[PDB]
């Protein structure tokens, strides 16, 4: 995350890392449900093998509420592209529950017609992960957020170097130095609605980091909920 | 600005009209209120909740 704050003890309790066999984060993660992990597709191809982590902030220490978790299932979407990168959506199915508690809890997956017609046009919406703070420094390791306007689709497509499918949306700013960066894919984007945060959108991709007329690539959510239903029903 | 396009139709979460008539719901772990507006968390850490103290 480039510029924005930390997330303090609380603050984003949805947050999933996506671990690799040295116990590196390479990935981000929505907690969905006990046994659900929101994520992008993309991200399945940088492991093999991977765990998932909840309840951390800081990626060198034990404030004893983290927790790793195996993947029992992995539902990638079949029609996702590297070529276009459009279908960046993946569930993962835990072997065991996810145990809810301080830093660790699931953001709501919302009504598909009420989101898109009073969660994506409020102002902003939040993204968050432990990705790059600079387009070329290093991986982060406290947990961050950052508040991410909302932006008009028109202006998205023109600014884009690539097609923008209608799965995706921008998110960000177009000047201001303040966006996700290489490390935060498949984290969260939640908006929120009277104190209460619904999971809409899935840090996708963009070109570089918070450079001047770029935005952030995300998956729009409510284009896959019943794709997401489907996929936890089994 | 109507119904749900008037402040969400006074609801705290999904808000649809069902006949020219607001109608309330909410997320999975939440019941709707007595007063069908309020949503009522099931347990003690319901989605979308930040977790604090
Ligand atoms: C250090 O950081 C980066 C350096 C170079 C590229 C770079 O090289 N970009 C070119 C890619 C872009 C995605 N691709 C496609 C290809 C075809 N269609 C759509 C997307 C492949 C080329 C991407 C980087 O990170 C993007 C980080 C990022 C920012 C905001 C949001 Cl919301 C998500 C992410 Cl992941
Ligand atoms: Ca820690």
């Amino acid at each position: 995350i480039v510029g924005g704050q930390e997330c303090k003890d609380g603050e984003c309790p949805w947050q999933a890392l996506l671990i690799n066999e040295e116990n590196e984060g390479f990935c981000g993660g929505t907690i969905l449900s006990e046994f659900y992990i929101l994520t992008a597709a993309h991200c399945l191809y940088q492991a093999k093998r991977f765990k998932v982590r909840v309840g951390d902030r800081n990626t060198e220490q034990e404030e004893g509420g983290e927790a790793v978790h195996e993947v029992e299932v992995v539902i990638k979407h079949n029609r996702f592209t590297k070529e276009t990168y459009d279908f960046d959506i993946a569930v993962l199915r835990l072997k065991t529950p996810i145990t809810f508690r301080m830093n660790v809890a699931p953001a709501c997956l919302p009504e598909r017609d009420w989101a898109e017609s009073t969660l994506m046009t409020q102002k902003t919406g939040i993204v968050s992960g432990f990705g790059r703070t600079h387009e070329k420094g290093r991986q982060s390791t406290r947990l961050k957020m950052l508040e991410v306007p909302y932006v008009d689709r028109n202006s998205c497509k023109l600014s884009s170097s690539f097609i923008i499918t209608q799965n995706m949306f921008c998110a960000g700013y177009d000047t201001k130095q303040e966006d996700a960066c290489q490390g935060d894919s498949g984290g969260p984007h939640v908006t929120r609605f009277k104190d209460t945060y619904f999971v809409t959108g899935i840090v996708s991709w963009g070109e570089g980091c918070a450079r001047k007329g770029k935005y952030g690539i995300y998956t729009k959510v409510t284009a896959f909920l019943k794709w997401i239903d489907r996929s936890m029903k089994t | 600005r109507k119904l749900c396009s008037l402040d969400n139709g006074d609801c705290d979460q999904f808000c649809h009209e069902e006949q020219n008539s607001v109608v309330c719901s909410c997320a999975r772990g939440y019941t709707l209120a007595d007063n069908g507006k309020a949503c009522i968390p099931t347990g003690p850490y319901p989605c979308g909740k930040q977790t604090l103290e």
